[PDB]
C-alpha cells in the first residue's frame, strides 16, 4: 500500500496443503520494508 | 544509557520521561515501542 510518500509491504511464509484456495485460517502480517519512494500507483503488474 | 534512575529521554524521536529499567517484555523483530490499555508508553527497544 501506498501512503505519504511509503509503499510498504508485509509478508508471511506458510506452509499449507490445499491446491484450490486460501486456506482457511489466520495469521497476520508484519511488514518487511517501507520505500519511501513518491510514486504515485494506479496500477500494477506481476512477473513471473 | 543509565537505568533504575529518573531521566528525561528521547529514543529515536520518541521522547517522554520515565525509570528506564530492565524488562522481560518479549518484543518484534519490527516492533519500537511497547504500549499499554491507557494508551501510553510503555517499554521500549534501545535502538542501537
Amino acid at each position: 500500500k501506498n501512503i505519504d510518500g511509503y509503499f510498504k509491504i508485509y509478508s508471511k511464509h506458510t506452509p499449507i496443503n490445499l491446491v484450490r484456495d486460501l486456506p482457511q485460517g489466520f495469521s497476520a502480517l508484519e511488514p518487511l520494508v517501507d520505500l519511501p519512494i513518491g510514486i504515485n500507483i494506479t496500477r500494477f503488474q506481476t512477473l513471473l | 544509557l543509565v537505568k533504575n534512575k529518573c531521566v528525561n529521554f528521547n529514543f529515536n524521536g520518541l521522547t517522554g520521561t520515565g525509570v528506564l529499567t530492565e524488562s522481560n517484555k518479549k518484543f518484534l523483530p519490527f516492533q519500537q515501542f511497547g504500549r499499554d490499555i491507557a494508551d501510553t508508553t510503555d517499554a521500549v527497544r534501545d535502538p542501537q
